[PDB]
């Protein structure tokens, strides 16, 4: 269960921490929120191998971009992801959400499903557990939320996704992207289950 | 060889006396899930052509880029790029049709069904279809997917043959298109209420209408329907 | 349980008489009069509606019955026996004929089928 | 292409007349409108032998039922008997029907799927041309239709199928079932597909075909004397 | 059905004319004999296109041979060019049956059976195609080395007729050839619709039929 | 799985006269049970007094025709504007088709024109290039309906002269252009009745020494 | 594999003026191999004619079956069966084997002895009736027969003309089919006389 | 392929049947008689799947012999062939069909005519002047199309049959170990011991 | 999309009106809320044929039950459904929700998924579109709601299910079951889409 | 099955190879020589898939003849057999392998000894006193196990070979149309014209 939400001061990424092999939980403290640039991060879903290999390549492309042309846009990062996912669609199983913060463009979110298409959105949800919260998220999302409101929205949303999806679970990791910097958050079962 | 993931449904179109109309809903489906609700599937090329695309959206976005790049390339070393040597609907179509047939011949198709609607330099109406197989055909009315089964019958009641085109006005043609889009919303399980419509007239040019909705729907008769046969209550 | 009467209840007596058939004919003799007349361009069948009580609605009891659109029937004797015969006669006209040939049976063949049913009740267990 | 349309004081059904084996037209004037009882008619799509046989069987049993009960048959009875029969055979009897009629309860209109599902409606369509027909019905249907408006709508819906669907063609059959009246079966209500005159006659000269033997065939019975 | 046999007066080559696509009779007038050069013949069986294309290609290669070597190609070398070619395409799906019949001074009259499986056989008698068995039946039982050019021509013609009758995928007409020291000689197209009845009457055969 | 082939239906017909030739084809284009177009031309003027049609899978038919037209163009460039004879065109088309022997053009191809002696000529191809000159040939969906009719009414097959009783055949008298067009129209009218993929319109291309002429006729639209 | 095209064969029927005609080829084979050239596919029960194409064992079996049923019909009804009634008997009999069908394509032909009206009908292998006014076709060359009949046929033909039309329809259709031919028979039927003619055709 | 042939001449029917019994890679026997006498003037040869052939032949034989005793009368070849056909036609829609092809050669004492019937495992009956089952017909039918007459003698029929067997021995791939020949005429059934 | 919800005064059933064949909507005004007894109704999902045949049989069983033993319980109705669904599980595709009102037991809801198991619940959701509202329904459901609150809950829930599920759509039908009687409700697209 | 046999006696090697060429249902030829002379004192017989057999044999023949010219020297049978084995061992892992089995009979002029090598299509080489390929060995190996000696003469070897062929003609199902016999000794290679 992964999601990215834009708000007044920027954007927040959120994810669970479960990795499975059938019904066995191979890793219960996985970090699905990964960094491709200082203030451009992604949420990973699907194959762990595919999404890692892709994110590693993108990080390489944006590092080389930065050396030559300066800080890349979030749109530029989404395009590099897309190019990899689209051209290698036959051999990949990767559902990625790209989220970043500019000073000019502020918080932006791009989702990249299986085919390799790109969709810019106010917020995005993905992963097997996202199916159970389409209704909740659509009813409860608002534009220009506060940081505290947005954290609560992600926390409640992923809480339900974890509750119903067997492939989702563990802790709720979150990454906050603003002009202030990069803040990492974590929320444990005892906190979010009782919501 | 692949399978389509995020898909777009019907694209419908028809000729009228002074031009062509084309329409398509704003939905990007992910199987039975109506996932993306703000997708533009009509892509204008210049002020004389509109390409309506159905099928795989990732391949649609690829084609969208090819056309954008086509415009850029045609402008190179071309002082008459906004005049005599501007891109025509016939040029844009044949380009796409070439690509589609080449890709199917490599067994790696662009999983789409395309309709190029526009008006030529001499004012002639252009309307032609091409799909993932490279198959091409033209007709006074053209539609993809479910539109082929439900819209064409309705649009062919207005323009049944070539001689009916000069007799058909833009108000009558737009009325028919909008009605057809309602019918598809009644009966296509992968359609949306929201859609976009484009008119390319040889006099008034390109009119691109966004954020249209299906209206004047009939549902009231549902209240009287009870059970599946014998149920009185 | 089980129907353990698998033997004939109608048998030949020393004189060669089939008693139960004779006695059945005696029951028919007691029954109300009914008749039939054949004309050149038609046939008529008739009988008396012997009402068991004046409170009874004699319209609900039909002694003359349609078997097919072109065949009718009337009786004398036991009414209940007639009623079930009409049910069977109507059904056999469909199963053994109409569902095969796509048309209603001729009079003589429907009669033959009814006759068969009545013969079997004279020999079966 | 078969349709059913309800109106003010009754119901109307209609059908095309094309019968096909793959891409070939076997019959150009097939009769798809069947009679279950005098005032209950059905239109069938799918496997032709199945729609006919299932229609005759339930029609036979409905007649016997009507005689047993001394009542005019009801549409819900035919509906129930059909769906239970079709359900039992798990879709292997490929009969897709539109059943309509009038009875002491009123006017009725139903559809039946081969697996045994039934649907109720004011307007229905089945067959390969159902989409072409339904597009017309959804565009022009309204509440409180007259008899004349409903026949027009029904035949227009069939025409949509005839012209736009390759599995449908030729003529338009109709049956109108109004309350308090005899049902009127309108065979070849429309005939918009008459073959044009041929350019030439292919009548041969007598003797053109080569023959080896001739003989009289005895069709008569064995003779007297 | 196509046959080719060697005898005293050279070689007889006889073929039918039918072409099918399933049960559909596509043509009754096809040429299954290719005149490669004045002394070389090629027969065709199997894939129509495969046979046509590669046997006309064969003629181009045989012509190039006599340009470079200033001499007519032998039947052995001509047959082997074709067999080596189809062997390259083995597994790809070619379907061909071919008899390369001809005469040269050093070889004499020669027949080679060439197959899309890569088989290349030299022999005195060959019958190939869906009707080979029917032709073999007549040809084998009446064959002698010392037939007259007239009797041999008839036997080959009669053997095709036999096969055209019984085999559903054979028929149309019979094309005859005779190959000698001085080259090949066409001996006409013979429609089966007329030849059958003629043979039946004159020969007194085909009593299975009502005539 | 992706299927690179399709079936666009349609039917075509070529008849050769004594000093002319016709190539006819219906204008309907279909997929499955739907109509794509009621008027989509299928027979083309390819230059040098040659007409051509490639019936079956339209995408392959369009590609082939497009390539042959291109072949004619380059034949002029490379051989001093020499006219491409019908027999030379046929052989060129064999090589175009067989060049894709292992991924075929899924079409039945027919060309018509005049031979070098001025007589009418029709050539028929299978999908992989086998060709044959013929006096008469139908191709496509309703070819099985039409060809037997042409064997009977063009080559007078199974027809004899009355009085002789099967001894003497019907003589093979040549047919005029007016007599041929009647057979073409009747062929397509009959095929339209019994084949669902045939209809809408009929377009005939007639070839003479004077050039290429067109005739159009309506067909039933059901 | 496909039972309907192992043995091969064709049948065609036509109406004329106060007459009907029914014709068949004579071939019986095992795929490519021709076995018999005397295998007639037309039978008659009184004045009703029945042609059957398809799997030869079922053709033979059905003839024997309808001979059986028509003989009993006659004994009970005290009259010969009519074409309209026989047509329904065929349909009934075939549909009772709905899920294990006879692989055949029957064709009924005859004249109603009472009304004098000419009658033809065709069926699919499981019973569906095709009651046509003009003509009925069946067999491996049914497509070919449809094309010939639809172009050659015209209504109200006289017996001696109808013979030529149906004979030419059959002959030219059979010559474009590998599994049909090897002889042919044509029945010309009038209210009280029936002529049977064997046609001379190419034997390949 | 179990070669069985039949030829009907002027006054007799001649049946020829191969002697080989091959099971897999070995020829287990080279003197097998693939025929049963159904009645004094009726002989049936057979070929098909192992076991079924003999089981079917003997079953038919028993039934005809039963009929002969009951009625004190020999059935006509036509009657016997029709009985056999019905059994095979019944068999083809059974749980496990008889996989047997047969030739029935008989002399009708009433009509004073020889008769040959060819019946396959589907129940497909045809009366013929000469017949064969399996691949034998592919060679012999066309050969007999050329050399047969209706007025041939028994000796001419045997010479004609030798011509068939010679062709089969030349062109067929299996060694069928020659044939046993039997003649059926007015005097009954006899075996040609030298062939 | 189907659901049944218990509340203070009784129970409410709710459903969409879409019936599909692939992506074609065969019926857009379907009635999926069907009556098996005066105050025992069911919601149908899965095969239309299977669910109709089952509901017809159950109605027959409860009519016969009533004639002999008086009004049946909602638990009894659920048991008859179960018995049919469980014993014929190999040949059925039926997901049914049973809901009824007693005076003694008040409003009760039983859900019967594919296997044939029975689960008594405060509220239940089922059908392909239920997946998208597991999160919303879990967060927004309360026990002892008012009639008006419960109608709003079903309306909002099915609104979202229809929004996301292609197999769901049309009108929202509802059936209210209380001591007062049986009330049928309907809500059209223009009303519920704007929520 | 293309019968090829080989026997090594005191002073020679004898190869026997069937004459039949059967393609499908017809024996196209009955006088085919399934062998090639590689060098004056080395003979190779072969059997396998159509086309491949001759193509392979002639290819090997050409290579050995090339070696002979280059060095003006005849390779030993052992050397030739090793070359052949390597070509087949190379072939088995190719795109399309040679489907050919061979026997190599040679007389080593240096050691004055006859030598017989059996090599299958996989490249499996064995030196043997007697050998066979395909189904022939199933009959002949055990027969030769009983009748063979190392000190046998060429005439005794031929009588022993006649015994093999007689057994094959008795028990094998195909008519292989007899064999062509060739002897390889100190004087070279010669064919036994009467066998
Ligand atoms: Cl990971
Ligand atoms: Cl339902
Ligand atoms: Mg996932
Ligand atoms: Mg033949
Ligand atoms: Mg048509
Ligand atoms: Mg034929
Ligand atoms: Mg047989
Ligand atoms: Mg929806
Ligand atoms: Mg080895």
């Amino acid at each position: 269960s992964i999601m990215a939400v834009t708000f007044k001061d920027g954007v927040i990424l959120g994810a669970d921490s479960r990795t499975t092999t059938g019904a066995y939980i191979a890793n219960r403290v996985t970090d699905k929120l990964t960094r491709v640039h200082d203030k451009i991060w992604c949420c990973r879903s699907g194959s762990a191998a595919d999404t890692q290999a892709i994110a590693d390549i993108v990080q390489y492309h944006l590092e080389l971009y930065t050396s030559q042309y300066g800080t890349p846009s979030t749109e530029t990062a989404a395009s590099v992801f897309k190019e990899l996912c689209y051209e290698n669609k036959d051999n990949l199983t990767a559902g990625i959400i790209v989220a970043g913060y500019d000073d000019k463009n502020k918080g932006e979110v791009y989702t990249i499903p299986l085919g390799g298409s790109v969709h810019k959105l106010p917020y995005a949800i993905a992963g097997s557990g996202s199916t159970f919260i389409y209704g909740y998220c659509d009813k409860n999302f608002r534009e220009n939320m506060s940081k505290e409101e947005t954290v609560d929205f992600i926390k409640h949303s992923l809480s339900q996704a974890i509750k119903w999806d067997g492939s989702s679970g563990g802790v709720i990791r979150m990454v906050v992207l603003t002009a202030a910097g990069v803040e990492r958050l974590i929320f444990y079962p005892d906190e979010y289950e009782q919501l | 060889t692949q399978q389509p993931i995020v898909t777009g449904t019907s694209v419908i179109s028809m000729k009228y006396d002074n031009g062509v109309i084309i329409a398509a809903d704003n939905l990007g489906s992910y199987g039975s899930l109506l996932r993306f609700n703000g997708v533009e599937r009509l892509i204008p090329v210049g002020d004389n052509t509109v390409v309506g695309i159905s099928g795989d959206i990732s391949d649609m976005q690829h084609i969208e880029r090819l056309l954008k790049d086509l415009v850029t390339e045609n402008a190179y070393d071309n002082p008459l790029a906004d005049a005599e040597e501007a891109l025509e609907p016939s040029y844009i179509f044949e380009y796409l049709a070439t690509v589609m047939y080449q890709r199917r011949s490599k067994m790696n198709p662009l999983w789409n069904a395309i309709i190029v609607a526009g008006v030529q330099s001499n004012g002639d109406q252009f309307l032609r279809y091409v799909n993932l197989l490279g198959v091409t055909y033209s007709s006074p009315t053209l539609a993809t997917g479910f539109g082929a089964h439900m819209a064409n019958p309705l649009l062919r009641k207005v323009v049944d043959r070539e001689s009916d085109i000069p007799k058909t006005t833009v108000q009558v043609a737009e009325e028919a298109i909008v009605n057809a889009m309602r019918v598809l919303y009644y009966r296509d399980a992968r359609s949306s209420r929201n859609f976009s419509l484009a008119i390319i007239d040889k006099n008034t040019g390109l009119t691109f209408k966004k954020n249209l909705q299906v209206e004047n729907m009939k549902w009231d008769f549902a209240k009287d329907i009870k059970g599946y046969g014998t149920q009185k209550i | 349980m089980t129907d353990r009467y698998s033997f004939s209840l109608t048998t030949f007596s020393p004189s060669g008489k089939l008693g139960q058939i004779d006695y059945a004919l005696t029951a028919v003799k007691q029954g109300v009069t009914s008749l039939g007349i054949k004309a050149t361009n038609g046939v008529v069948i008739a009988t008396e509606k012997k009402s068991s009580s004046p409170l009874a609605m004699s319209e609900t009891l039909s002694k003359v019955s349609l078997l097919t659109p072109d065949i009718g029937a009337v009786y004398s004797g036991m009414g209940p026996d007639y009623r079930v015969l009409v049910d069977k006669s109507r059904k056999v006209a469909h199963t053994s004929y109409k569902r095969i040939y796509g048309e209603y049976p001729p009079t003589k063949l429907l009669v033959s089928e009814v006759a068969k049913i009545m013969q079997e009740a004279t020999q079966s267990g | 292409t078969i349709v059913g349309v309800k109106f003010n004081n009754g119901v109307v059904i209609a059908a095309d007349t094309r019968s096909t084996q793959g891409p070939i037209v076997a019959d150009k004037n097939c009769a798809k409108l069947h009679r279950i009882s005098p005032k209950i008619w059905c239109a069938g799509a799918g496997t032709a032998a199945d729609t006919e046989a299932v229609t005759q069987l339930i029609g036979s049993n409905i007649e016997l039922h009507s005689l047993y009960t001394s009542r005019e048959p009801r549409v819900v009875s035919a509906l129930q008997m059909l769906k239970q029969h079709l359900f039992k055979y798990q879709g292997h009897i490929g009969a897709y029907l539109i059943v309509a009629g009038v009875d002491p309860t009123g006017s009725h209109l139903f559809s039946i799927h081969a697996h045994g599902s039934t649907d109720v409606g004011y307007y229905l369509s089945l067959g390969s041309g159902s989409l072409a027909a339904m597009a017309v019905l959804e565009s022009h249907w309204k509440q409180d239709l007259t008899k004349e408006e409903a026949i027009k709508l029904a035949s227009d819906a069939i025409q949509a199928g005839i012209w736009n669907d390759l599995g449908s063609g030729s003529n338009v059959d109709v049956c109108v079932m109004e309350i308090g009246k005899d049902a009127e079966y309108l065979r070849n209500y429309l005939t918009p597909n008459v073959r044009e005159e041929k350019q030439k006659s292919y009548k041969f000269p007598r003797g053109t075909t080569a023959v080896l033997k001739e003989s009289i065939v005895n069709i008569c019975d064995i003779q007297e004397e | 059905t196509m046959l080719a046999f060697r005898f005293q007066g050279g070689i007889i080559v006889a073929v039918d004319s039918r072409a099918t696509a399933g049960n559909w009779v596509a043509s009754q007038t096809v040429k299954k004999v290719i005149e490669i050069n004045p002394f070389l013949l090629g027969t065709m069986a199997g894939g129509a296109a495969d046979c046509q294309f590669w046997e006309t290609w064969l003629g181009s290669q045989c012509r190039l041979h006599e340009l470079r070597e200033k001499e007519r190609i032998s039947v052995a070398a001509a047959s082997k060019i074709l067999s080596n070619l189809v062997y390259q395409y083995k597994g790809a799906g070619l379907s061909m049956g071919t008899m390369i019949c001809g005469y040269t001074r050093k070889e004499g009259p020669t027949i080679y059976y060439v197959d899309s499986d890569g088989t290349r056989l030299k022999g005195d008698i060959f019958c190939v195609g869906s009707g080979q068995t029917f032709a073999y039946g007549v040809l084998d039982s009446n064959y002698k080395w010392d037939l007259s050019v007239e009797d041999a021509l008839y036997l080959g013609k009669r053997s095709i007729l036999a096969a055209a009758h019984r085999d559903a995928y054979s028929g149309g007409s019979v094309n005859l050839y005779h190959v000698t020291e001085d080259g090949w000689i066409y001996h006409g197209n013979h429609d089966v619709g007329e030849l059958f009845w003629k043979v039946k009457e004159e020969e007194g055969s085909f009593n299975n039929v009502i005539g | 799985q992706f299927n690179p082939y399709g079936d666009n239906g349609g039917t075509i017909l070529g008849i050769a006269g004594e000093d002319f030739a016709v190539l006819a084809g219906d204008t309907r284009n279909i997929t499955d049970y739907s109509i794509n177009s009621r008027y989509e031309p299928k027979v083309f003027d390819c230059g040098d007094n040659i007409v051509m049609s490639a019936n079956g899978f339209a995408a392959d038919g369009d590609a082939l025709v497009k390539r042959f037209k291109n072949s004619v163009k380059w034949y002029h460039f490379d051989h001093n504007d020499k006219k491409l004879s019908i027999n030379s065109a046929a052989r060129n088309i064999q090589h175009l088709l067989y060049g894709k022997r292992f991924f075929p053009y899924y079409v039945h191809t027919i060309i018509a024109g005049l031979d070098e002696d001025g007589k009418g000529a029709v050539y028929s191809f299978d999908p992989v290039g086998s060709y044959e000159r013929e006096q008469c040939r139908a191709g496509g969906a309703a070819a099985s309906l039409i060809m037997p009719f042409l064997d009977n009414q063009v080559n007078f097959k199974n027809q004899y002269e009355p009085g002789t009783n099967g001894k003497v055949k019907k003589p093979l008298k040549y047919l005029s252009v007016e007599e041929v067009i009647k057979l073409v129209r009747d062929s397509f009218t009959s095929a339209t009745e019994r084949h669902i993929q045939v209809g809408d319109g009929l377009e005939i291309l007639i070839v003479t020494k004077d050039g290429v002429r067109k005739e159009f006729y309506e067909l039933k639209r059901d | 594999s496909d039972p309907s095209s192992i043995n091969g064969g064709i049948v065609v029927a036509m109406t004329g003026k106060d007459c009907v005609a029914i014709a068949c080829d004579l071939r019986l084979g095992s795929q490519s191999l021709g076995v018999s050239n005397k295998f007639e596919k037309i039978f008659h029960y009184g004045h009703v004619f029945l042609g059957i194409t398809g799997l030869a064992t079922d053709v033979t079996t059905l003839n024997e079956m309808f001979r059986y049923k028509t003989n009993l019909y006659k004994l009970k009804e005290e009259r010969a069966i009519e074409p309209e009634t026989f047509t329904q008997l065929v349909s009934s009999s075939l549909y009772e084997r709905r899920f294990g069908p006879y692989f055949v394509g029957p064709v009924v032909a005859g004249i109603n002895s009472k009304s004098g009206k000419p009658f033809i009908a065709g069926f699919d292998l499981i019973g569906c009736i095709d009651e046509a006014k003009d003509f009925i076709v069946s067999g491996t060359a049914s497509d070919q027969l449809f094309g010939m009949c639809e172009s050659l046929y015209e209504p109200n033909l006289e017996p001696e003309d109808l013979f030529e039309t149906i004979s030419q329809a059959l002959l030219n259709a059979a010559d474009r089919d590998a599994l049909s031919g090897w002889g042919a028979v044509v029945y010309i039927i009038k209210k009280d006389e029936v002529v049977k003619r064997y046609l001379k055709m190419r034997q390949d | 392929m179990d070669i069985i042939l039949g030829i009907r001449v002027q006054d007799s029917v001649i049946l020829a049947s191969s002697k080989a019994v091959t099971r897999g890679i070995s020829v287990l026997k080279d003197s097998d008689d693939k025929t049963r006498q159904l009645s004094p003037h009726t002989l049936m040869s057979f070929a098909g799947e192992a076991g079924d052939t003999v089981q079917f032949a003997e079953y038919i034989q028993a039934n005809i012999q039963l009929y002969s005793i009951r009625e004190d009368y020999e059935l006509s070849p036509q009657a016997v062939s029709s009985f056999v056909r019905q059994e095979l036609a019944k068999s083809i829609r059974s749980r496990r069909p008889y996989q047997v092809n047969v030739l029935i050669g008989g002399y009708d004492k009433k009509k004073n005519k020889p008769e040959l019937y060819q019946i396959d495992y589907l129940g497909t009956k045809v009366e013929l002047p000469y017949g064969a089952h399996g691949y034998s017909g592919f060679y012999t039918f066309s050969l007999l199309d050329h050399h047969y007459r209706p007025d041939m003698t028994t000796e001419e029929g045997l010479d004609l049959l030798k011509l068939c067997v010679q062709e089969l021995e030349k062109r067929m791939p299996m060694d069928f170990k020659g044939v046993i020949v039997k003649i059926v005429d007015k005097d009954g059934i006899r075996q040609v011991d030298d062939f």
